[PDB]
């Protein structure tokens, strides 16, 4: 109600924290990605020797 | 005679065929490595969700 009165975006900081989350789950993915295609490099180098 | 020159050229490729046993058994366990490498983080993980 208290926007209303401004007219100026009523709920503000709830609306951007969801943006933070949003990026957030983003970066965690890429991180979990990189860690297996890592651990693939590992094994593939060990096999061309035996 | 002819009966030593049979055994000795059979035992000579009798030879060959333990260095194949011996090669895949080595190629396999550089697989089970990773196997267990990865197995080590999951449990780690899991501790820190409790």
């Amino acid at each position: 109600l208290s926007s209303i009165t401004s007219g100026a975006s009523s709920n503000p900081l709830a609306k951007l924290d969801a943006a933070l989350a949003d990026v957030d789950t983003l970066r965690s993915s890429l991180g979990a990605v990189q860690n297996r295609f890592d651990s693939v490099i590992s094994n593939l180098g060990t096999t061309v020797t035996n | 005679a002819n009966r030593f020159t049979a055994n000795i050229k059979g035992l000579t490729q009798a030879q060959r065929n333990a260095n194949d046993g011996i090669s895949l058994a080595q190629t396999t366990e550089g697989a089970l490595t990773e196997v267990n490498n990865n197995l080590q983080r999951i449990r780690e993980l899991s501790v820190q969700a409790a």
